[PDB]
């Protein structure tokens, strides 16, 4: 809460590191600690991302190509309803802040305001109608990490369920060139998309844009502004070496 | 011969003419707004695919 | 006669297989051993041969696939009324395979 | 000790859709692989099948077939690795032996004396700690190295 | 993944080593050994029931 | 009028400058020593025939010595001649030539096209996909389809072969 | 059995309705030998692969004076339409000629060429009673 005050004592809590992961079984006491982390900060009105669940976005719905970072991906869903509570819930914090780094140019339909705040950004964000909705939470992800990362002075608690999740890859799979490439018949291409499936290299979770952001502020130094206090999931299906299907009822 | 003449005939013109849509929309991800999810992934990036395969 | 022989599985008979092919060899012409078609050679004069199966490729097939002009159809329904005779008319350059000289 | 179901029910009387009880060939069995299977309809015996279809022995195979892509799929998502082949010298301390092949000896210890008793086998090891062997060429360390936790350090969970 | 099969000549390696596909052929031409040129590399499947 | 005869196989004499490579391939590793000690020639004989180089860095191939102890022979010997395969086909063979057949073709003309129905009974299912050419991991199919300017063209490969399919 | 249809008549039971394991019943009778199908045209009830060689029954393998029919598992060739010579196969009740050559046959065996099962029935060789229960099936007009 006043971390600039006891920076010391702080840094040799985690030795060094930039917050802790919490690890353990399948069920015991994670996700329900990270719950009360985010009612702890809240309580004391620190700016608070929570993440309640991670695969929300590595094994998600959909996954788009981000709108303008070249060679990263979204996951839309989960970038928009993020986008939505984070703004209504530090809102308070959220509407004093500033932005020092966005454009001030961004397009809007008329009728409508010029973000001034990070929460107006927040929320420029995620109301629109489809599909509008899915550039522009491209765009409002990336500069809302590049204007969490600016601020220095104001402490920040990074709460992520399920870290695990975010460390390797999403269960997206870049998606096969024969795509990108147009085509006149599938009689003779050379292409076999229509034959056999097949898979390609799973995208890492680290080109997530979104992934991206937080990524950057773990690896770069002089950010001692920002805690991440995060956790793991094992929630996986059993697998003990012979596997029938599963019945479904 | 005529019976598999004919027939021929049948199997290729159903092969080369367009089928209804192969997903059930009563589920997800398909019972989304069209202008949404798969249904973008769609008319951007595969629809050229999905129609040369007339949608066997 | 006091050979030492092979037994069970084919493998092990390295030396009869040298032998049967040698002696197989020497036997049969060529000259009788063209004669022996096979399935696809024989289904080229088919009038339609080639086309995708349901399985894999079905979405491939052509309308360039079916041979049109060998039969005759009914303009309202759109359907194969009768079929032209095959035979008389048919010309081929192949009636074996190129290479086959007999 | 997985619960899912290895075994093809026995043909019978025809099930019908009821509380408790599914048809046989129904799209909810084996992953929808049933499709697969399935004869349609009210098939009339004299006439029409697929013959195969209705045989317990054959049908049982392909289920059978069908299992071991399931287990083989899992082992193979299970596996965060790729077998390099380490010339011996470069390879560390505990590879210096030799190994018997898979099923070949009783399965094996990598190192009883100083106290890591595990399958070799399934001994896993970071690219990281081999950068030096693996990319010799590369000059500088692609990889940057591991940061490891002192376990001596009062950090959160000391209660300091 | 497809991908292509490679092989390291020792001659190339910095080090030498003997190759396991090499062994291979060893092991093929002492016990005289069909090698399969088709078979799959997808299609590796042990017998569940009995294994 | 033809021009030659050849010696049935039983009539063939073998050579030691046939038989045995003349040459020796370099390992990254090499010193004279190394391969003077794999050969068991003594080191200055390997200098002779060699011109006296030092150091052996920029060579593919160095000339083995006659007073070479291990060689290696220049192919397999327990394979089994050709003469003697062909030994097995004469008549075959004769034939080959009368009736002039350049080729037998195995498959119809257009058979690629229908991938479904020329089945060999060689053939195994699952049927393999074309290669593509940077698809291999992410970072090469990054840099050659989704952003062009990336500097890392592929992930780092060990100098080591990779056995992707292992067992 | 009940009425004597062969020889066998004789020596057989018939054991009721009686299964057998999987594709092994005592005796072939190919019924769905010609089954029509467009797609599958040329993999049902032919050869798996294309590239084997035509049965043994296409060829004349020794010294023949001839032949009354030829086996119904000799494909029909090219040649079998345009020689114009005879060719028989053994049917029921006597052979089936192919008399009205066409291309459409070529390729397939003649097994598929033809009917095991006829639409058309003697009256005459049923008795009155076998008579009676093909009119029930509704098969015989009465
Ligand atoms: N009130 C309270 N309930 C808890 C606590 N720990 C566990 N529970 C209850 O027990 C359940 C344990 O489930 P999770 O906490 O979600 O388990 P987890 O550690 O996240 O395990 P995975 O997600 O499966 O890796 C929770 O749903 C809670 O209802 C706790 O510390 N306080
Ligand atoms: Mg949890």
């Amino acid at each position: 809460q006043h971390w600039h005050t006891k920076r010391s004592v702080l840094s040799s809590l985690t030795n060094g590191r930039t917050g802790f992961i919490v690890d353990g079984p399948t069920g015991c006491g994670k996700s329900a600690l990270m719950c009360q982390v985010v009612h702890f900060a809240r309580s004391r009105n620190i700016v608070t991302l929570y993440v309640p669940d991670a695969k929300v976005w590595t094994h998600g719905e959909w996954c788009w190509p981000s709108t303008i970072l070249p060679g990263f991906f979204d996951a839309p869903d989960a970038a928009r309803s993020f986008l939505k509570y984070f703004a209504v819930a530090n809102r308070a914090t959220l509407t004093s802040w500033k932005l020092r780094c966005t454009p001030k140019d961004l397009p809007t339909e008329q009728g409508e305001r010029q973000p001034q705040n990070l929460y107006e950004l927040c929320e420029w964000g995620h109301r629109a109608v489809a599909p509008a909705s899915i550039d522009r939470q491209s765009v409002c992800v990336k500069f809302l990490m590049d204007e969490l990362s600016e601020e220095k002075k104001l402490p920040v608690v990074i709460v992520v369920d399920g870290w695990n999740l975010f460390s390797h890859e999403t269960h997206f799979r870049y998606p096969h060139p024969d795509f990108l490439r147009g085509l006149a018949s599938f009689n003779e291409s050379s292409t076999d998309i229509d034959l056999y499936p097949q898979e390609l290299p799973r995208i890492p979770a680290s080109r997530l844009s979104f992934v991206r952001g937080l990524n950057k502020m773990i690896l770069s130094g002089d950010d001692p502004n920002k805690f991440f206090i995060t956790c793991t999931t094992r929630d996986f299906k059993p697998f003990d070496g012979i596997s029938g299907f599963p019945n479904v009822e | 011969h005529r019976a598999l003449a004919d027939s021929l005939r049948a199997y290729v013109e159903f092969s080369t003419s367009k089928r209804v849509e192969p997903w059930d929309a009563r589920f997800k991800p398909f019972d989304r707004i069209e202008k949404d999810g798969v249904y973008v992934l769609m008319r951007y990036m595969m629809e050229e695919k999905l129609q040369l395969c007339n949608y066997h | 006669r006091y050979k030492a022989s092979p037994h069970g599985y084919i493998r092990h008979f390295e030396n009869e297989v040298r032998d049967l092919l040698q002696y197989v060899d020497g036997v049969t012409p060529w000259k009788q051993a063209q004669k022996i078609r096979t399935y696809w050679e024989v289904r080229s004069h088919h009038p339609m041969p080639q086309f995708n199966r349901p399985e894999v490729a079905m979405h491939r097939n052509t309308v360039g696939l079916l041979p049109a002009h060998m039969w005759e159809t009914d303009k309202k329904t759109g359907k194969v009324k009768s079929v032209k005779d095959s035979v008389r008319d048919y010309q081929t350059k192949t009636p074996y395979p190129k290479w086959v000289q007999l | 000790v997985s619960t899912g179901e290895f075994d093809h029910p026995p043909f019978q009387f025809r099930q019908r859709h009821t509380f408790n009880t599914t048809p046989l060939h129904d799209a909810n069995r084996f992953g929808g692989r049933t499709a697969y299977l399935r004869e349609i309809g009210p098939v009339n015996i004299k006439k029409q099948g697929r013959r195969f279809k209705k045989d317990p022995r054959t049908v049982q195979f392909n289920v059978d077939v069908w299992c071991a892509q399931q287990t083989l799929r899992k082992r193979w998502k299970q596996r965060d690795w790729e077998v390099i082949e380490i010339p011996f010298r470069l390879v560390p301390r505990e590879q210096q032996r030799v190994i018997p092949e898979l099923y070949t000896d009783i399965p094996q210890m990598t190192d009883p004396a100083r106290n890591d008793f595990s399958n070799i086998r399934n001994k896993v090891y970071d690219r990281e700690e081999l950068q030096g062997v693996l990319f010799p060429a590369a000059g500088a360390m692609l990889y940057p190295p591991l940061q490891r936790v002192d376990k001596q350090a009062m950090t959160l969970d000391k209660y300091l | 993944g497809v991908h292509r099969v490679g092989y390291t000549h020792p001659s190339t390696l910095p080090v030498p080593c003997a190759q396991r596909w090499d062994l291979r052929l060893a092991r093929a031409r002492i016990f005289q050994e069909y090698i399969e040129e088709k078979a799959p590399g997808a299609w590796q499947l042990e017998d569940e029931r009995s294994m | 009028s033809e021009t030659e005869l050849v010696a049935p196989l039983s009539c063939w004499t073998s050579t030691s400058e046939s038989e045995f490579s003349p040459v020796e391939r370099v390992h990254a590793n090499d010193t004279l020593v190394a391969i003077a000690r794999r050969l068991q020639c003594s080191e200055e004989a390997l200098r002779a025939v060699n011109d006296g180089i030092t150091d052996v860095s920029g060579l593919d191939f160095v000339r083995v010595p006659p007073e070479a102890r291990r060689p290696r022979r220049l192919v397999e010997p327990q394979l089994r001649p050709q003469a003697a395969t062909d030994a097995l086909l004469a008549r075959t063979i004769a034939e080959e030539e009368t009736f002039k057949l350049k080729s037998i073709p195995h498959l119809p003309q257009n058979a690629e096209r229908f991938p479904h129905e020329y089945h060999t009974p060689t053939s195994r299912f699952p049927p393999t996909p074309s290669e593509t050419p940077a698809t291999q991991d992410w970072m090469a199919y990054t840099a050659k389809y989704l952003d062009k300017q990336f500097t890392i063209s592929a992930e780092p490969a060990p100098v080591y072969n990779v056995n992707k399919l292992w067992p | 059995l009940k009425i004597a249809k062969s020889a066998f008549g004789f020596y057989l039971a018939r054991r009721g309705q009686r299964k057998y394991p999987f594709l092994r019943r005592p005796h072939i009778k190919n019924t769905h030998s010609m089954n029509p199908s467009a797609p599958y045209f040329w993999s049902f009830m032919t050869a798996k692969s294309q590239m084997a060689f035509l049965p043994e029954e296409n060829y004349i393998t020794g010294d023949w004076t001839g032949k009354f029919f030829v086996s119904k598992r000799q494909v029909y060739t090219l040649q079998h339409a345009t020689s114009g010579a005879k060719v028989r196969v053994k049917s029921f009740p006597s052979i089936f000629e192919f008399n009205s050559p066409s291309r459409w046959n070529i390729g397939k065996e003649m097994n598929t060429l033809t009917k095991p099962r006829m639409d058309l029935i003697d009256e005459q060789m049923l008795t009155k009673k076998q008579r009676l229960d093909y009119v029930r099936a509704g098969l015989l007009p009465k």
